[PDB]
């Protein structure tokens, strides 16, 4: 049962994400990695400053604070007893953003393999947010921040955090937490890995330009126009440049990790993408299937059915700059 | 006030050592197991006298306060007055009649903040601190001397749904002093059986019944984190509807079906509808 | 949970081993319909004669039976107490095979839910074996009978034999056995769906001339020759007849029993067979997609990328001869 090494992995979150030292923590596993990520994170926020949006409240007081509402002032008849109903704006940190952090540290602290010193140290961060409320963490609560009116860190913790809740599995104890296995499961690995490319030739490939292309088939029917059996066909990813195009479909698979047969299932798809694509530019078509290895990189070559295209693989466990290193020299010999 | 009760003799009875004593009940369930009824029936019980005159029955909402409950200053024509609530005048008839037990009746208390409801005078409803001696001026008094004791003949019932998901943690303040009590469906009791063979119905049609409903109920008590066990379906269902002399049979009971727990399966399996109608077929097929 | 009558099943299997009223046995259950089979079918065999293969026993014996071994005769001094090692053939029906049908017996009673009468018929046929022995089933015995030199008739009951082993699972008690959900799982139905047509299209399309086809790839490739990392690909079947060719590719999925979303993810595989498969006759190139359906029957028709495809479902659950008629109907059509 072989896997990639962890601290390797949380690279990979990053360019998922859109957007540090990992030598530091001596554990090895995920969690030691990804608590102190956040429990660092905390710190770099709370320096420049924590979000403050502007709650209204309306409430009944001893005074005038605000806009008084008339209405409901009479009707209650708190003039009478020296009390109005008035709408204002105290200034909190209250926000459902910031009550995630909390609540998710609640859930770190709560997993019951972890690291000492990362447990010990958040439970004072625990301790130092007195006025935000705890709540019970549901995806829905993030799906409500979509609109990130936040700043650009602000959703790098939080999409740790989305993380970490859905990878997070109670116990041995009905309090205590446990971590998820996410390394085994190839699907999350692999919906990782499509969005782990198509964010990040965006950065790297600033040379070319990378879009998801979704195609549409050649064929008509007498029956219907929609073809809604036929098959959605999206791509992964297109890489386009002037003077070549370029079509990617990866995928994690254990078996291939396996230095015997070969699982190349996912080259079906890609042939037919090929087909079905048309360029108005004409200045050629190429395919790539690139999947993850662990020991070494073995790079191929072909010419199938007059299409050039590669078959690659990536020394994942080498080292993270030149894996950054290697996919820039992969990519140039094909995007020629 | 104790003829045909569907309910088993001991929680009715547990209930009557533990009023006597503590003073405070709630009593949970799901709805339509009578909560208003097995309480206002016990109410009669514990004074003797099936008499509603000493009885008195509130509703809780989210809006119901202090004002409402105890005291406040509504207006008349000119100026405004203050006026005696249902609690604050419900306990001047007790206080004549102390040998005599008056009961307040509390439907769905947990909604409503019952801080904000009672206020000074949550002291006061438990069961040591009480009497004279324990008496405190309220808050709208003009004279300190006059003052509001709880008298010992009080005894406070409180109504619960467990039914509704969107609970989530019983109110503190409450569950300090109460002492709560789980009512079952009772869908399969004697007195219940005892009732339904007394109108006309056959006994495969009372086994069928009594034994398809516990089939369902089972399955909600058996998820137990998923869903409480407390959502499982009550009885009132089958009691009413009934008082014309009309004989129970499967083709009045699919109405019912339809009527009246479809809806209540509906809310609690908001998933897949496919494991509803897994559930309806069983009923009538 | 809906799933396909479970007498139509059987029907499949018939022509997947490549080989009676049903309607009688008023068990819906599968186990109580092979069951029932077995033990009418273990009659039809016992009228005719069940097979006795002449086994050879060497053995110690008073007196000179067949040809006596010379050297195991004096080592043994059996002379002297009047004893002889002979060869010599013992006519029995102690075969593999007939004792795999007596030990299978044991697990047909022995499985926890079944028909009263299927359980109480087949002890006395067990009792009625007293000669045979018992054995404990594994795969490889089953495997060892691959010459078949027994008869066919023979041949139809293990197989069956060799279903009901596999599909075998112990339930509520150590002892008793518990029969396998089949149903449940696409893998076994798809193979055997696949499996059931193209020993069914022998039958039937006499007219055309069919068999399974190997293909190989166009590609070149200047690192390997043998391009073993490239998938191997195999057709399910291929229907060849003068006027036309047809390749067909049909799978059994859960979604498309459904009548929304349509999953056509086999169709990747097939244009691709289309592509590499170059016809020496060059008459014509078709190709077909059909799945099973429940409720009912539709059938369209597509001109892709210069191929002429049709895809199609049948209305499994109706009736079997019509079902048989169903497919003949289809295939005339692309068949052209
Ligand atoms: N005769 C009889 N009636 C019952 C019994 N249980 C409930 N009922 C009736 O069911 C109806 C609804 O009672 P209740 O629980 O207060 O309604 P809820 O507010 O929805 O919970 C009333 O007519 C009750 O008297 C019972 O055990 N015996």
């Amino acid at each position: 049962q072989p896997v990639i090494p962890v601290r390797n992995i949380y690279y990979m979150l990053t360019y998922a994400w859109g957007y540090a030292n990992l030598e530091a923590i001596p554990g090895n596993n995920l969690l030691d990695i990804l608590g102190y990520v956040l429990n660092k994170g905390v710190l770099q926020l709370s320096r420049r400053g924590l979000e403050l949006d502007y709650n209204p409240n309306t409430e009944i007081i001893p005074g005038i604070k605000g806009r008084i509402e008339f209405a409901k002032t009479i009707r209650g008849f708190h003039l009478n007893h020296g009390k109005t109903v008035s709408t204002f704006d105290m200034l909190n940190e209250d926000t459902l953003a910031n009550r995630i952090i909390k609540s998710t540290l609640a859930i770190l602290i709560k997993h019951e393999k972890l690291n000492s010193t990362i447990r010990d140290e958040a439970r004072s961060l625990y301790r130092k947010l007195p006025g935000i409320s705890t709540l019970h963490l549901t995806p829905q609560h993030f799906s409500y921040l979509n609109g990130g009116k936040n700043t650009r860190y602000y959703k790098f913790v939080i999409s740790v955090c989305k993380f970490i809740v859905n990878n997070s599995i109670p116990g041995q104890n009905k309090g205590h937490y446990r971590f998820y296995d996410f390394e085994r499961n190839e699907k999350e690995m692999s919906l990782l890995y499509q969005k782990f490319l198509y964010e990040f030739c965006r950065r790297e490939l600033t040379s070319a330009n990378t879009t998801r292309s979704y195609l549409k088939w050649d064929a008509s029917s007498i029956s219907d126009q929609s073809l809604n059996l036929l098959p959605r066909m999206e791509t992964d990813i297109t890489i386009r440049s002037s003077e070549k195009i370029l079509i990617v479909d990866a995928k994690y698979y254990k078996s291939i990790f396996s230095r015997e047969k070969f699982h190349s299932q996912n080259l079906y798809q890609l042939m037919n993408y090929l087909w079905s694509l048309k360029p108005e530019n004409g200045e050629n078509i190429g395919g790539l299937l690139i999947y993850p290895h662990v020991d070494t990189a073995v790079k191929h070559r072909y010419k199938i059915n007059g299409f050039d295209i590669g078959l690659c693989t990536v020394n994942l466990g080498q080292e993270w700059p030149c894996i950054h290193q290697e996919l820039l020299d992969i990519f140039d010999e094909y995007l020629k | 006030a104790l003829n045909d009760l569907f309910i088993p003799e001991t929680t009715i009875e547990t209930i009557l050592k533990r009023l006597t004593i503590k003073k405070n009940i709630i009593l949970q369930g799901p709805p339509g197991v009578g909560k208003t009824f097995v309480a206002r029936r016990l109410a009669y019980l514990l004074t003797g006298e099936k008499a509603p005159q000493r009885v008195n029955m509130v509703q809780f909402h989210q809006s119901y306060s202090y004002e409402d409950f105890i005291q406040g200053y509504r207006p008349n024509g000119v100026g405004f007055r203050r006026k005696d609530g249902i609690f604050y005048n419900f306990c001047q008839q007790a206080k004549e009649q102390p040998e005599k037990k008056y009961i307040f009746i509390i439907d769905e208390i947990n909604r409503a903040n019952l801080s904000k409801v009672f206020g000074e005078v949550m002291m006061l409803m438990e069961h040591d601190k009480r009497g004279e001696n324990w008496s405190v001026p309220l808050t709208y008094s003009e004279n300190d001397e006059e003052r509001f004791y709880v008298p010992e003949n009080v005894y406070i019932i409180g109504l619960m749904n467990t039914a509704d998901r969107s609970l989530a943690v019983v109110d503190y303040a409450l569950r300090r002093r109460f002492s709560f009590i789980d009512i079952e469906p009772g869908f399969d009791t004697p007195q219940f059986r005892n009732f339904l063979l007394n109108k006309k119905a056959e006994p495969s049609f009372v086994e069928s019944l009594c034994q398809k409903m516990n089939e369902l109920n089972q399955e909600i008590s058996k998820e137990a984190t998923i869903l409480g066990k407390g959502f499982r379906i009550g009885h009132s269902y089958f009691c009413c509807g009934l008082e014309d002399g009309t004989s129970p049979d499967t083709q009045w009971l699919n109405e019912i079906v339809m009527t009246d727990i479809a809806p209540l399966l509906e809310e609690y399996f908001f998933d897949d509808p496919y494991k509803q109608q897994k559930w309806t077929n069983k009923l009538l097929g």
